[PDB]
């Protein structure tokens, strides 16, 4: 339902992270992989969404430049 | 690096679109907080007493998210353990008030345990 959507999203997120070179930390990458697997195996939405909050938090705590306001600007500027 | 940057952008864009479509309270809270520069410094824990550390950019964000020793974030209550300004220097919850606020070196860092 929306379960397949959260799960699909977790796979994209794990990708975005890998694209940011999160693999250069073995510890953090293993952590991300595990949360991703937990989401995919989640039997209830609650578990899926909580694990997803943790995983997304990895991306938000990366000062790097996922930079959100800039994506929103891109989104706004096209429709 | 440009084809790679174009794919990266398209992927990040789709990702946040999917996040919007999910329309989940907790994810929206941490994303919105992140847009105002309230960001977690570590992975948001799912278990009790676990340590969350997040940056609080200013007094508006602060008072929107904090009441007493309680911090509210990602759809959960967290019991504030410590606050520290940008000097690593501690800061009491009572020093954080509309009057004394401009006297502080922001951002603050709140360390807190899950309820």
């Amino acid at each position: 339902s929306k379960m397949s959507d959260v799960k699909c999203t977790s796979v994209v997120l794990l990708s975005v992270l890998q694209q940011l070179r999160v693999e250069s930390s073995s510890k953090l990458w293993a952590q991300c992989v595990q949360l991703h697997n937990d989401i995919l195996l989640a039997k209830d939405t609650t578990e899926a969404f909580e694990k997803m909050v943790s995983l997304l938090s990895v991306l938000l705590s990366m000062q790097g430049a996922v930079d959100i306001n800039r994506l929103c600007e891109e989104m706004l500027d096209n429709r | 690096e440009d084809k790679r940057a174009k794919v990266t952008s398209a992927m990040q864009t789709m990702l946040f679109t999917m996040l919007r479509k999910l329309d989940n309270d907790a994810l929206n809270n941490i994303i919105n907080n992140a847009r105002d520069g309230c960001v977690p410094l570590n992975i948001i824990p799912l278990t009790t007493a676990a340590k969350l550390m997040v940056v609080v950019p200013d007094y508006g964000t602060y008072k929107n998210t904090c009441d007493g020793n309680t911090f509210t974030y990602a759809s959960a209550l967290w019991e504030i353990q410590q606050v520290v300004d940008a000097d690593s220097k501690i800061v009491q919850l009572s020093e954080i008030n509309m009057d004394n606020s401009p006297n502080l070196a922001w951002p603050l860092i709140v360390t807190a345990l899950r309820a």
